[PDB]
C-alpha cells in the first residue's frame, strides 16, 4: 500500500508547505475581514 | 497582496520562488524563437516540391 501511495505522489507532486501556509493565511485574512464587515454593517 | 501585512520576509520568499519559473519561461521562449523560424522554411520546401 505504501509503495502505491508514494508512487502516485511522485507523478503529481504534493504542494509545498509554503503554499499551504500562504493559503491558510489568505483564508484567515478573508474570514477576519468578512467578520469585521459583518460587525460594522449592523452597527 | 501578501506584502500588505508588512512582513517583507514572506515577500522575499515569494520573489525568490518565482525566479525559477521566470528562468523556465525564458528557456522555452528562446527555443520557440528558432523552431518558428525553421518550420516556415520546411513548409516552403514542401510547397515547391
Amino acid at each position: 500500500i505504501l509503495e502505491l501511495e508514494a508512487e502516485r505522489e511522485l507523478l503529481n507532486p504534493p504542494p509545498s508547505p509554503l503554499d499551504k501556509k500562504f493559503e491558510q493565511w489568505e483564508e484567515q485574512q478573508a474570514v477576519e475581514a468578512t467578520l469585521a464587515a459583518m460587525k460594522a454593517r449592523r452597527s | 497582496a501578501a506584502l500588505d501585512r508588512g512582513n517583507e520576509q514572506l515577500a522575499r520568499e515569494a520573489l525568490g520562488q518565482r525566479q525559477s519559473y521566470q528562468s523556465h519561461t525564458e528557456a522555452l521562449g528562446k527555443s520557440l524563437g528558432e523552431q518558428r523560424a525553421l518550420v516556415e522554411q520546411v513548409r516552403g520546401q514542401l510547397q515547391k516540391l
